[PDB]
């Protein structure tokens, strides 16, 4: 009867899952958000959002605690979906996937410039020199050149670039297409 | 436009027309 | 507590089912089956293989990325979110067709005289959350603003009135 753990861990691979948390004889609802790390080929530790039953109304969940990064607008997501009125299981999953969608977007952005480390691009070796927590400002070396880019968090578009300190436009555009713009 | 805001979430809607740019 | 954790996981999956068969993980939804095979040496994934019994073309972009990156996380979420959006498209298309002179022209297209409105889900890689794109063969800008103002259903219906 231990196949359950095997079944669950398989579900957890999806990245989003609900689970009960018992504390002080109250059953909290936990939202588990797990990201896969393509560099380590492992899953990172889960982020958590914890919901507590309301003591004021029936059928209402409330935000109790969480450890999501500060760039996740967790309270804007909760208000927009629930209005502090409808916290149905369906809305909670809508809220969970909305936070997870934003986590993946940032995660994938940082992972992109770290996966390029060591790889060769345009017969030139890539080396990452700096990247902020949100992957919106990046500096990397390609051969003997130094590229610095500023990214718009909304559309993942490279909006500003410098090539060896000089303004550049040939590398602008979607962030994940920069590897195809070096031929210029 | 509450309906559109909910549809954007449910459908992950992306409009073809970008109203942040000019329509020339 | 065992049974309550399954309750929450059943809620998580909703109408999707997950099953561990051999070293594979099967994602089922009414005869649809997505098979995920992973090889876990030490505590890390070294290889992955995906097999589908339907929507092979619709899922090729994101599934191709996941296999090229061994990212089972993006793979399984993309299938889950794909099954969800496709059902939402069917419901929305049906509501518009039944509530207006729009008629069902194909799986993803509705027509009103020479006006064509098409519903599309496409992968904005590497995101496993597909995006909805509603296209028309006439004035896209008017449709988009009406959708922006009144939402998908009313936007499309009101747009047909402008023709």
């Amino acid at each position: 009867a231990t196949d359950f753990v095997q079944w669950e861990n398989s579900v957890r691979l999806i990245g989003v899952s609900l689970f009960p948390v018992n504390y002080d004889n109250i059953e909290f609802m936990g939202i588990r958000l797990e990201l896969f790390d393509e560099l380590s080929l492992k899953y990172d530790p889960p982020f958590y959002v914890i919901l507590k039953p309301s003591v004021k109304r029936l059928g209402i969940w409330e935000l109790f605690k969480h450890n999501l990064p500060k760039y996740i607008n967790i309270h804007q997501h909760w208000q927009l979906i629930t209005k502090d009125t409808d916290t149905s299981d369906s809305n909670i999953m809508k809220f969970a996937n909305l936070c997870y969608k934003d986590l993946l977007k940032v995660h994938s952005r940082v992972q992109f410039f770290r996966k390029l480390e060591g790889n060769y691009v345009n017969d030139k070796q890539y080396s990452l020199l700096h990247i902020d927590n949100m992957g919106l400002n990046v500096s990397f070396r390609l051969g003997a050149d130094i590229i610095k880019i500023k990214v718009d968090d909304g559309d993942d578009e490279i909006i500003d670039c410098t090539f060896n300190g000089e303004k550049n436009i040939s590398l602008l555009g979607s962030i994940y297409g920069i590897t195809n713009r070096f031929q210029s | 436009n509450e309906i559109y805001q909910q549809d954007k979430i449910d459908f992950n809607l992306k409009l073809k027309t970008d109203f942040s740019k000019p329509l020339i | 507590n065992i049974e309550q954790r399954k309750k929450y996981l059943d809620i998580t999956l909703n109408d999707v089912t997950v099953t561990c068969e051999k070293d594979m993980i099967l994602l089922r939804k009414g005869s649809f089956t997505a098979s995920f095979r992973i090889a876990v040496e030490n505590e890390s994934i070294r290889s992955m293989a995906i097999d589908l019994n339907a929507f092979e073309v619709e899922l090729q972009p994101i599934i191709q990325y996941a296999e090229d990156t061994q990212n089972v996380n993006v793979a399984m979420m993309a299938v889950v979110q794909f099954l969800r959006i496709k059902e939402l498209h069917e419901q929305m298309i049906s509501k518009i067709v039944e509530a207006s002179k729009f008629i069902r022209a194909s799986n993803n297209t509705i027509t009103l005289n020479d006006l064509e409105v098409s519903f599309h889900c496409y992968w904005n890689l590497p995101s496993p959350y597909p995006e909805t794109l509603i296209l028309t063969n006439k004035v896209q800008k008017i449709l988009d603003f009406l959708i922006y103002q009144y939402g998908i259903q009313l936007g499309v219906i009101k747009y047909g009135s402008t023709i």
